[PDB]
């Protein structure tokens, strides 16, 4: 690489969700969410390997595709009202593609296809940027048209990324399609409580980021792509197992671990507003969620995994783990369920 | 009346642009110890109109492997849109007179340059191929290093006009002001008009004709029609735009007058330079002008902003 | 609608050209003549395999710079405003970023016409 | 004379429909070099001449380099251009029929108002500044330099990082 | 809703001033300093009260205060006016500094007389 | 000699000279004996369209003086 | 979520190209300045709910301004009453709506 | 050279400017009268001779403010020949 | 220095249009903060009057404004006059 | 302009269709973007200058030049593609699959 | 979980780096024929071109 331009490329990554954040005018947001797509492009094709080169592809053209929906929308407002902003008469039509082409950018079902695949094929590190730092600037403006959604296709794409995430995470593998998969559930449910309060989707978010941002960096530390690499790290890192068994049964929503928390408040909230039937169906796939993660930790954990001869050789030479970002944060989305009252606004 | 004027203002063009074909043939003959054309005229001034007439009574001879759609479409597309560049030119008075003059100007040259590329890839022969790609490497170079000087030299004129032109040259040329805006406009311009030293497009040397190859007589005529149309046209916006000639009032003879004194001057300037100097290679054609032409446009760009702001010589709407 | 006349007047020009140059003549058409030229040989290839050129990051950078030409072009307007210090400042940011980014490229190599 | 800036938009229409039915992409090129063309005449027509002029050159010189690419990389021995399928001339017409069966059905309802055949061309331009100086497109461009400053810095920053994003890319 | 209420052919009919483009660009200064205070009573009326149908009697008397300065004009000295406006139709633009010394006559006119 | 290209260039120098002359004189006879007024901006437009209605004649280069007032 | 660093540093990024009747470039309006006006001046202060109830006066006028879907509906209706009354003999337009009229300044 | 004759232009620009403004009022004064005449002749050419059908209020406004709202181009032209309307929209656009 | 001005001549020996466009560029940065003509630039796109002056009413407590354009109240162009 | 309007609308739901039914080109799919693209800009200019929104006239340049960064970066993707394979088809690049 | 639909699949490599060579780049071939004003009137000479 070189240093002056991993400057440009990491400042346009920080400043696209910042100005989509930040600012109130709806072109603003869309030059925003083109920033943080241009600016992580060139992060993901990066080795140049086919695989990367396939990702990058996918990633560019169905991101490009999401991104002109949207603008379409914005234009359509601005035809119809003069102003740059969804005010409160705006055409149910208009608020539908917003929510379509948003859901496209986050990559929930049955938009979902691509992020398993983009998330294959790419780095560790640059899975763990787009799943948490990319999913900031739709969930952003999303959050800024709280009402005047369709509650009804918010909860069925709530519903179907729910489903079809916890069944693509049943069936893989690889552990970078897992990760994805787990994101497209946790979008699921963040949506499903997006019309009814902005906080509860903000927690959520929070936590599902401070959860998978020590898990992508446990896979980060011995490169562990497969169930099998994530097995032999009893002979590799032992003392990296109860963590990350905390960790994934956090992400499960085990009580009395914290990822409990977020589903827990929004079936409450859910069951204010009187929607048992999704709730229900919503906590069932979360169990299928947490069945996953389970077989996972019986590979990790519970169990010892055959190892070869070079771990050997491995276990000869030192390492080296980042101080007050992995431990920090898997304590905090581990043991901070007493928290409850604070965490949640 | 103005299907009068427009008659009177397309029949000289063509009528001219036939003579500076014999004018290049004759000066390039005397600048090689040789004549021109002398006894098909009575000093050769029927030479046009013979190569017209036979190029217009040869076969066309459409090609089997070739987009004849295509093939047919850019040679008329060329033509014109080497008279629709030619329309809105004030002598002082337009045809047509457009706010946005050089806009219209720019658009027209780069269809133009799409005219060469249909024709290049239509005509399916390699030859034909490699003359599309320098054309389209050329005018990327152009392109840019046009855009920019063009910029600086209204931004000392007012609008994007040509009567305003005019009136800012009322009193003094704008070569003295931009001189070296000047020098690169006159490179860019022969870049445009795909002339000698790098004309790449036509390349009788390094290609066979280049993107001409498979074009027989009729729309070859019509290609070498729309490039000398364009050369006089490059010339009258170069001396229309730096070498501003004397306007009155009372009398705008002299204004043409001198508008066809300066257009002739530079348009036997062109032939000079074909006389005078080899070819580029066209990757050294887009290094020169991005390497030397680009970041010196880009300062003179700068300091042609920052001129009128501390001279507080700001030009007027109008 | 006197500039549309006008053009109409071009275009119909040119037709006619090119029907009278393609109605006059003789035609006597045949295998030989039509086969594509190639310096008097068959040619090899079709004329329509890949090319593979060699300025692609000169193309993708004239993308750009072109853009920052029509971001440059209002400036005739622009100089008429009632500020303009903070007009002269933007401008003089705007060349400075497009040359710096013109000294980057030429710096790393990028117009070097990579064979 | 009325219905000038409706046969413009059918014709964007037409090469839209063009572009979406992909051709060899040097046919594509043009398709949209006759859009780009086709949609400056109906800004010039609406308005102020600067944005259809400045979409036209950008336009102009995109496609230009889209059509050095397809020739380097994205080309075939036989680029088919609309008739190698008779299907994809077949749709072509059925959607030519299919948008004038819509503008027949939007003119029979007349309720909405969307389209009018008899009330076409009469609300083109709505209410203009009969009496007045520098009123025209490319003042606002202007006043990007001076009033949205911030639009004109995300602009060139979007330049800027592109630039770097680019030769990264294509670094290899 | 309302039936929106607007002024008869009676009220607005007025004595039009008639009088082209050129001549009232060559007059402008002298009308626009002679009866400043009629046009900018009705320029405040008009942008006070934005309704052009409460307006109609200040612009009345614009049309008379006109008419008056350009009878003034054809009494007084007509013919160094007439060849400055005509010289200033002349032109494309109507523009001022072609034709400064016809001007310096019809200020010198307006300078000696009223 | 190299004055034999003179003819060339005249034969030029006529074909650029006539179609700016023309234009002139096309303008004028047109538009009556002056220029054509060029209309920049709404303000000009209005002030050719105002012209048109004064004259009577449908024509805005039909200039009206003072001896339309009494 | 939306950050609010524009009002809590006091700077105005995007804040005064937000709508139409908004810091025109020179001194120019938008076609509906007074019903954006009436209608913004209406909704401040009781935003969301209760200005989509007790401002929908002033914002139907002011979406009547920018759209013209009311006015297009009675041209055409006047239209389409003048062409039956052509057909069946029974109007004759006035000299100054077809053809000829006394033009004043 | 040119910052001097570019502060003349200036000079000149507002002198031109300057008679545009004493020439404002009246024309000013002169396009109302001539719109109030307009939508006067379309207001007594729709109330009398075109509208006979029953439920039809001739003067009624589409907005509830009771104020003046400026006509459009279509609204004060639409009665008038299509020669005329094409003028009004088209003049200043298509004289060039 | 002696490395300073020796780089400096050799880049003007061979590559003499990177150093005129850095000087250019200096140049043009440099102008606009020493020139006092500045100012005037400014002054005088804002006393070029695109717009009606709107007049104010005459409510008797302003006496800084004018009552008529022949009046030395109000901001008189001498400096544009002059300049 | 509502019927052009409903024609802008209909031709960016035509390239939008382009963008969605892939042939077997990635020339073509930027190509049904840039579409897309233009149409916007078509819509968002016509519609500033019917409101007269001269503020808001700097939208479509923005829309432009970031189109125009998305259309570079998709033009760089494009030759990555055709250095991995020689062939630029969105079939032959599938094999994120598994 | 192969079935009779997915049973062709191949986990992903570890390095996610696969060979994928073709080398059927296809240099064009260009004769500079007998014909050609830069051959010297007798000369065909073959080029193997990569643009
Ligand atoms: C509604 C009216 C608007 C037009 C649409 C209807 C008519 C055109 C339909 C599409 C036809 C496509 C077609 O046949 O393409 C085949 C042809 C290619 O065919 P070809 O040329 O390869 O093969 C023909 C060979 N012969 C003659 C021997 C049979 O492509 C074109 O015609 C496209 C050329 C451009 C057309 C538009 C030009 C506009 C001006 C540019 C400057
Ligand atoms: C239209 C008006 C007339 C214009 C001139 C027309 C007549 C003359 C025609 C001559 C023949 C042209 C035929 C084509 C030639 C193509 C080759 C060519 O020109 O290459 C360009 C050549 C390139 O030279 P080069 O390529 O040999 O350079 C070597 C560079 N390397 C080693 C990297 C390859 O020159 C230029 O680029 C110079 C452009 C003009 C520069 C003008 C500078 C003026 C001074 C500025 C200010 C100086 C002071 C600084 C501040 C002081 C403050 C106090
Ligand atoms: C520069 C602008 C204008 C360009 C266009 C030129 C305008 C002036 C043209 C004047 C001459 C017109 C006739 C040219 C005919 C050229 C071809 C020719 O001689 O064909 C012979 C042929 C002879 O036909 P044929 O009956 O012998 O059969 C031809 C086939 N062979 C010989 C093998 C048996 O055609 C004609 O004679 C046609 C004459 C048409 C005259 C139209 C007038
Ligand atoms: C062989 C096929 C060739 C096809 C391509 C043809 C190319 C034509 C030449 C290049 C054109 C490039 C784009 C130019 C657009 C016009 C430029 C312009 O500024 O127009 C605006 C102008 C009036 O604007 P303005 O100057 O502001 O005046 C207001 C007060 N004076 O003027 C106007 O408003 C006039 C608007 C219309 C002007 C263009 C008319 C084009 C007509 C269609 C031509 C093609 C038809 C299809 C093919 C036919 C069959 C081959
Ligand atoms: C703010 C910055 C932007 C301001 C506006 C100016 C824009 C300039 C854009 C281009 C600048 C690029 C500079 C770096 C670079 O790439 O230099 C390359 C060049 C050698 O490359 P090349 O000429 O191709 O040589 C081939 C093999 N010898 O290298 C050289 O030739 C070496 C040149 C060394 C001297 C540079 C000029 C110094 C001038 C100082 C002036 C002080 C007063
Ligand atoms: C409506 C959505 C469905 C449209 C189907 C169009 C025809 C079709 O089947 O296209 C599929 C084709 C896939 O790509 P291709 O490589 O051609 O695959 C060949 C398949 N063996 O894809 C293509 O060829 C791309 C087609 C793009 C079409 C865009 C424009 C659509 C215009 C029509 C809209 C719908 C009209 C419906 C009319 C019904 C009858 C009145």
């Amino acid at each position: 690489m070189n240093p002056i331009t991993l400057a440009i490329i990491y400042f346009t990554i920080f400043l696209g969700p910042v100005i989509t954040m930040s600012s109130t005018n709806l072109m603003l947001m869309w030059v925003g969410l083109e920033f943080s797509l241009l600016a992580i492009i060139p992060m993901l094709i990066n080795k140049k390997n086919p695989r990367s080169t396939e990702a990058a592809t996918k990633y560019f053209v169905t991101q490009a595709t999401a991104s002109m929906i949207i603008l379409l929308a914005i234009v359509l407002n601005y035809k119809q009202l003069g102003t740059w902003m969804f005010q409160q008469q705006t055409n149910g039509l208009i608020l539908n593609m917003t929510l379509m082409a948003l859901s496209m950018k986050l990559g929930l079902a049955p938009f979902h296809f691509w992020l398993p695949e983009v998330t294959q094929g790419i780095p560790l590190h640059m899975g763990l940027i787009l799943l948490t730092w990319q999913k900031i600037a739709p969930l952003s403006i999303l959050i800024q048209i709280y009402p005047l959604l369709n509650s009804t296709i918010i909860l069925m794409l709530a519903i179907t990324s729910i489903f079809m995430g916890a069944w693509g995470g049943l069936n893989q593998t690889q552990m970078r399609k897992i990760m994805a998969y787990s994101s497209i559930a946790h979008m699921g449910w963040m949506l499903a409580i997006l019309p009814y309060n902005p906080s509860l989707t903000l927690l959520n978010l929070m936590i599902y980021i401070i959860l998978t941002a020590p898990m992508f960096m446990a896979l980060m530390l011995n490169n562990s792509m497969t169930i099998n690499s994530i097995s032999l790290l009893w002979n590799k890192t032992p003392a990296m197992l109860t963590m990350i068994s905390l960790m994934l049964l956090s992400l499960g929503g085990l009580p009395p671990l914290t990822g409990f928390l977020p589903k827990w408040i929004i079936i409450t909230e859910l069951m204010k507003n009187n929607c048992l039937i999704m709730a229900t169906l919503m906590a069932m796939m979360a169990l299928l969620n947490l069945f996953f993660y389970t077989r996972l930790i019986y590979s990790t954990s519970l169990t010892m995994f055959p190892t070869n001869n070079n771990s050997k050789m491995m276990t000869h030479q030192t390492k080296t783990k980042p101080n007050l970002m992995f431990s920090t944060l898997a304590i905090m989305s581990t043991m901070t369920l007493p928290l409850a009252p604070q965490l949640i606004t | 009346m103005f299907f009068i004027n427009i008659l009177t203002l397309l029949v000289p063009i063509l009528i001219a642009m036939a003579f500076l074909t014999l004018v290049e043939r004759k000066i390039l003959g005397y600048m090689q110890l040789r004549k021109g054309p002398n006894i098909v005229g009575p000093y050769g001034i029927l030479q046009p109109f013979a190569d017209a007439m036979k190029l217009f009574m040869k076969e066309p001879m459409r090609p089997l492997t070739t987009s004849m759609s295509l093939f047919i479409i850019a040679p008329t597309l060329s033509l014109t849109l080497a008279l629709s560049l030619w329309v809105p030119l004030p002598m002082p008075h337009p045809l047509i007179n457009l706010n946005l003059g050089i806009l219209f100007i720019l658009a027209t040259s780069s269809l133009s340059v799409y005219s060469i590329l249909w024709s290049g890839w239509a005509s399916n022969s390699k030859y034909s191929l490699f003359g599309a790609l320098r054309a389209v490497a050329q005018t990327i170079s152009y392109e840019v290093t046009m855009a920019i000087i063009l910029l600086s030299v209204l931004l000392m004129n007012g609008s994007y006009s040509l009567q305003t032109l005019i009136t800012t040259q009322e009193h003094m040329w704008l070569l003295l002001p931009a001189w070296p805006m000047a020098m690169m406009w006159f490179i860019s311009t022969l870049a445009e008009t795909n002339r000698a030293p790098f004309d790449l497009t036509e390349g009788e040397s390094e290609l066979v004709s280049g993107f001409n190859v498979e074009y027989a007589a009729g729309p070859f005529a019509l290609f070498f029609m729309a490039e000398y149309t364009n050369i006089i046209l490059m010339n009258a916006l170069t001396t229309i735009i730096f070498l501003g000639p004397l306007y009155y009032i009372n009398l705008p003879e002299l204004y043409s007058t001198n508008f066809m004194m300066e257009a002739l001057l530079l348009s036997s300037t062109f032939l000079w330079i074909r006389a005078s100097y080899p070819r580029f290679r066209y990757d050294q054609l887009m290094h020169l002008l991005w390497k030397n032409f680009l970041p010196l446009t880009l300062a003179l760009c700068m300091w042609h902003i920052s001129l009128p702001i501390f001279t507080a010589g700001v030009p007027p709407y109008m | 609608m006197n500039l549309y006349t006008v053009i109409f007047i071009n275009i119909l020009l040119s037709l006619t050209l090119i029907l009278v140059a393609f109605w006059l003549p003789q035609m006597n058409l045949y295998s030989e003549k039509a086969n594509p030229y190639e310096c008097g040989f068959d040619p090899t290839s079709s004329a329509r395999l890949p090319f593979s050129m060699k300025f692609f990051l000169v193309a993708i950078t004239f993308l750009l710079f072109d853009l920052e030409i029509a971001l440059l072009l209002p400036l005739p307007w622009a100089i008429q405003t009632i500020k303009t210090s903070t007009m002269m400042i933007m401008a003089f940011i705007l060349v400075t970023i497009l040359s710096l980014g013109l000294a980057y490229e030429w710096t790393q190599k990028g117009l070097e016409w990579t064979e | 004379m009325n219905n000038y800036i409706f046969v413009l938009s059918s014709l964007f229409l037409v090469g839209c429909l063009g572009l979406a039915l992909k051709p060899s992409p040097i046919y594509g090129g043009l398709g949209l070099i006759v859009s780009g063309f086709v949609g400056c005449l109906m800004v010039l027509g609406f308005g102020g001449s600067f944005l259809g002029l400045m979409v036209f050159l950008i336009y102009l010189g995109g496609m230009l380099v889209v059509f050095g690419y397809t020739t380097a990389m994205a080309t075939e021995e036989y680029p088919e251009t609309w008739g190698s399928n008779w299907l994809i001339l077949g749709f072509l017409v059925l959607g030519v029929i299919m948008e004038v069966f819509l503008i027949c059905v939007l003119n029979y309802y007349d309720e909405v108002g969307v389209i009018n055949l008899d009330g076409l061309g009469d609300w083109l331009m709505y209410e203009v500044d009969d009496v007045g100086v520098m009123l025209e497109g490319g003042i606002g461009v202007a006043a990007m330099y001076s009033c949205a400053t911030w639009m004109m810095v995300v602009a060139g920053w979007s330049l800027f990082a592109g630039i770097f994003i680019i030769i990264e890319i294509t670094r290899d | 809703p309302g039936i929106v209420e607007l002024p008869t052919l009676e009220e607005l009919k007025v004595e039009e001033v008639k009088v082209s483009s050129a001549v009232l660009k060559a007059a402008a200064h002298h009308y626009g300093a002679q009866c400043d205070k009629t046009n900018k009573e009705f320029m405040l009326c008009r942008w006070e009260e934005k309704d052009p149908r409460r307006c109609l009697k200040e612009g009345k008397l614009v049309n008379g205060c006109a008419l008056n300065f350009f009878r003034q004009i054809k009494s007084h000295c007509a013919e160094p006016f007439t060849e400055y406006w005509t010289c200033l139709d002349y032109s494309n633009m109507q523009l001022f500094r072609h034709c400064r010394q016809q001007q310096a006559k019809f200020d010198q006119c307006v300078l000696d007389k009223l | 000699m190299w004055f034999e290209i003179l003819p060339g260039l005249a034969i030029m120098g006529v074909c650029l000279v006539i179609p700016g002359v023309s234009t002139a004189y096309i303008h004028k006879f047109t538009n009556g004996g002056k220029e054509k007024r060029v209309a920049r901006v709404q303000y000009q437009w209005y002030l050719m369209e105002r012209d048109r209605r004064i004259s009577g004649v449908n024509r805005y280069y039909v200039s009206k003086g003072l001896e339309n007032i009494d | 979520p939306f950050l609010d660093i524009q009002k809590k540093l006091g700077i105005s990024l995007d804040r005064h190209f937000m709508f139409l009747s908004a810091e025109q470039p020179y001194k120019n309006a938008a076609r509906c300045h007074a019903f954006e006006k009436e209608w913004i001046e209406c909704a401040h202060g009781i935003g969301g709910t209760r200005a989509k109830k007790e401002c929908k006066i002033e914002f139907d006028d002011f979406e009547e301004c920018l759209l013209r879907y009311k006015t297009m509906r009675r041209m055409h209706d006047i239209k389409k009453q003048r062409e039956k009354l052509m057909k069946e003999g029974k109007y004759t337009p006035p000299p100054h709506h077809s053809g000829r009229e006394e033009p004043r300044p | 050279r040119m910052m001097r004759w570019n502060q003349e232009r200036r000079r000149l620009l507002i002198e031109d400017l300057e008679a545009r403004i004493a020439l404002m009022p009246l024309f000013q004064a002169e396009k109302d009268r001539r719109t109030l005449q307009i939508l006067r002749e379309n207001l007594e050419e729709e109330a009398i001779i075109m509208k006979d059908v029953p439920n039809w209020k001739v003067g009624e406004s589409v907005f509830h403010t009771t104020r003046w709202v400026p006509p459009l181009i279509g609204e004060m032209y639409g009665l008038r020949t299509k020669e005329e309307m094409s003028n009004a929209n088209f003049g200043f656009t298509w004289y060039t | 220095a002696g490395r300073i001005s020796a780089f400096l001549k050799n880049a003007w020996a061979k590559e003499p249009v990177l150093v005129v466009s850095f000087s250019v560029w200096g140049l043009a940065i440099i102008m606009p903060m020493i020139s006092p003509y500045t100012k005037y630039a400014s002054m005088i796109n804002k006393a070029t009057p695109y717009n009606y002056p709107v007049p104010v009413r005459d409510d008797g407590n302003m006496p800084d404004v004018p009552s008529h354009p022949q009046d030395p109240l109000g901001p008189s162009l001498d400096w544009l006059k002059n300049l | 302009m509502p019927s052009t309007f409903f024609n802008l609308t209909m031709a960016f739901s035509l390239s939008l269709l382009g963008t969605l039914m892939f042939r077997s080109h990635l020339m073509s799919t930027l190509l049904c973007l840039e579409g897309m693209v233009l149409s916007l800009f078509i819509m968002t200019s016509v519609t500033s200058l019917n409101s007269n929104s001269m503020s808001s006239m700097p939208i479509p340049i923005t829309i432009l030049v970031f189109a125009a960064c998305e259309a570079a970066v998709g033009l760089a993707l494009l030759v990555k593609v055709s250095n991995t394979y020689g062939t630029d088809y969105v079939q032959n690049l599938n094999l994120l699959q598994c | 979980y192969p079935s009779k639909e997915t049973a062709h699949w191949k986990p992903p490599p570890w390095n996610d780096v696969d060979i994928l060579k073709e080398k059927a780049v296809t240099n064009m071939t260009l004769n500079f024929g007998p014909q050609h004003p830069a051959a010297h009137g007798v000369l065909r000479l073959v080029l193997e071109l990569s643009g």
